[PDB]
């Protein structure tokens, strides 16, 4: 038997769905998702790192000119000074006071600490969907994990279970994401090549281990002062510590949509978008014949009380008069209101109880139980407290539902108005239709 | 202020506390028309007044 359903994608509400194949007592089914996972592939494009600057000691030559060459390092300037004369601590560098020279040099390259302390720059494209699911079959609780392409089928007891295609595609992650040890930013990296001095992006590397890196750091050497040997610079303060300062919030604090945004692999938990279609397939075995099972007459309806609270409000009593004793299934026929128990056990002649929660003001629903129809009728009043810490279990309520006694005072204004207009019109069509006949 | 969708709010280092409004009301239903008016217009305040 193939059976189609849809169960929308927020996580911890449980939904249910009948099995209808005549001949054969009624299945319920009950189905909860206990996680969606978004895992989309991602290509590295840079490594923001901190930078370190070498500066090997000062040559000095005195009674003579130094000279330097053009190096291919990622950022690297040298400069010959003159007019210098340094000191030791023991006295004067050298002999001679005049014609003296001093050349200085510095250049760029990644830190040691690369190796841990890093950011990557993605770019993303599509995504996996996956879940894990807990569906009741015939009073059992079995788990299965599947991936939610629509390509995976998973084994409970031997029926076949399609997850998938999930509905809609919004993914928090945007179009390029810069990954940190912990936490997803969405962000525009500075394309590879071009990063500004001072931001995200001064000291860039392909790859973790790639010996190619461009670093725009505006080194600018500076004169020895007077009488000492340092080697003066200036130059902008590493991009990766000043972006760490001031992050801002990660994505996982504040995507749209309620998702967990968590890392290794870049992953998204428990988006709340859409509706997740579930297939499935339940072999001919195990239908039970409708004579082998329970058959249930006689049954009539009365709902002590009724509260439309998220929380399963309220408790229907139920008369059944039974052939024999076996397990039942229990199903509304209206989507507002929702049955908790899926399957009772009846036995001769007594009452069954089931629990329900909606959020109609005057309620009529229609439960069915074993292949008969009872319905139920009641008034709720509204709930008391007014901020809850759990999910609503009710479905939403539509411009249809107006309460009964709100419908009956609508009915009777409208009309009033009707017939005003009516009896209206009536008389203008007598007398025009008079003064047609009049000549 | 609490959305219809729920709100998230995260103190610190502890876990996240979520919270969700219920259909509550100091109005009443299947009662007089000035009763129902204030039930449904507390719980819809947009639509309850655009609908009348
Ligand atoms: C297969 O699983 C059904 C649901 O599965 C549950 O969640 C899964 C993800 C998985 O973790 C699984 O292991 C879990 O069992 C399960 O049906 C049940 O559904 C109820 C939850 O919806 C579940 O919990 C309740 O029962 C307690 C009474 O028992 C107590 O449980 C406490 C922990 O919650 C213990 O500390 C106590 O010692 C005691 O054992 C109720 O009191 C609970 O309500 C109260 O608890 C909450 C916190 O949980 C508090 O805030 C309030 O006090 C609140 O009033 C809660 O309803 C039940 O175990 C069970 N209910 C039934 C039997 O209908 C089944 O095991 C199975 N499927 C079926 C339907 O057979
Ligand atoms: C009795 C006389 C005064 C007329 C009363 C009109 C009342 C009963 C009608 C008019 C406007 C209607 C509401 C208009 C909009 C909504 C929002 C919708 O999401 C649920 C239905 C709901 C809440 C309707 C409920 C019933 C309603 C309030």
């Amino acid at each position: 038997y193939e059976h189609v359903t849809v169960i929308p994608n927020t996580v911890g509400v449980p939904y249910k769905t009948l099995v209808n194949r005549p001949g054969y007592s009624p299945m319920v089914l009950e189905m909860e998702l206990l996680s969606v996972t978004l895992e989309p592939t991602l290509s590295l494009d840079y490594i923001t790192c901190e930078y370190k600057t070498v500066i090997p000691s000062p040559y000095v030559k005195c009674c003579g000119t130094a000279e330097c060459k053009d190096k291919n390092l990622p950022d690297y300037s040298c400069k010959v000074f003159t007019g210098v004369y340094p000191f030791m601590w023991g006295g004067a560098y050298c002999f001679c006071d005049a014609e003296n020279t001093q050349l200085s040099e510095a250049h760029v390259e990644k830190s040691e600490s690369c190796k841990t302390e890093f950011a990557s720059a993605y770019r993303a494209h599509t995504a996996s969907a996956s879940a894990k699911l807990r569906v009741l079959y015939q009073g059992n609780n079995i788990t299965v994990t599947a991936y939610a392409n629509g390509d995976h089928a998973v084994t409970v007891k031997d029926a076949k279970f399609i997850v998938g295609p999930m509905s809609s595609a919004w993914t928090p992650f945007d179009n390029k994401i810069v990954v940190y040890k912990g936490d997803v930013y969405n962000m525009d990296y500075p394309p590879f090549g071009a990063g500004r001095p001072g931001q995200f992006g001064d000291i860039q590397s392909r790859t973790p281990e790639s010996k190619d890196v461009y670093a725009n750091t505006q080194l600018v050497l500076q004169r020895p002062a007077a009488g000492t040997v340092h080697v003066p610079y200036s130059q902008a303060p590493s991009g990766f510590k000043y972006w760490l300062k001031e992050r801002g919030a990660s994505l996982q604090h504040t995507a749209p949509f309620g998702c967990q945004i968590a890392t290794n692999p870049v992953r998204a938990v428990n988006c709340a978008v859409g509706n997740m279609p579930i297939s499935i397939d339940i072999p001919e075995a195990a239908f039970t014949r409708v004579v082998d099972a329970p058959s249930l007459t006689d049954m009539s309806c009365e709902v002590p009380a009724c509260t439309h609270s998220s929380d399963f409000g309220g408790v229907a009593v139920i008369k059944y008069a039974a052939s024999k004793k076996g397990k039942c299934a229990v199903h509304s026929m209206t989507n507002a209101v929702t049955i908790r128990e899926a399957e009772i056990e009846v036995e001769g002649n007594s009452q069954l109880q089931i629990s329900f929660s909606t959020a109609l003001a005057s309620a009529e629903f229609r439960v069915q139980v074993c292949s008969t129809q009872v319905h139920c009728a009641a008034e709720c009043h509204p709930p008391k407290d007014h901020i809850v810490n759990y999910p609503a279990s009710h479905t939403t309520l539509g411009v249809q539902d107006i309460s009964a006694t709100a419908m009956s005072w609508v009915q009777k204004i409208t009309g009033g108005v009707g017939l005003v207009v009516a009896v209206a019109a009536l008389i203008l069509i007598v007398v025009l239709c008079v003064s047609f006949s009049r000549h | 202020t609490v959305p219809t969708e729920g709100l998230e709010v995260t103190w610190g280092n502890n876990e996240p506390y979520k919270y969700w409004p219920q259909l509550s009301t100091n109005g009443t239903a299947h009662g007089h028309p000035h009763e129902i008016i204030l039930y449904y217009y507390e719980l819809y305040p947009t639509m309850t007044v655009v609908v009348v």
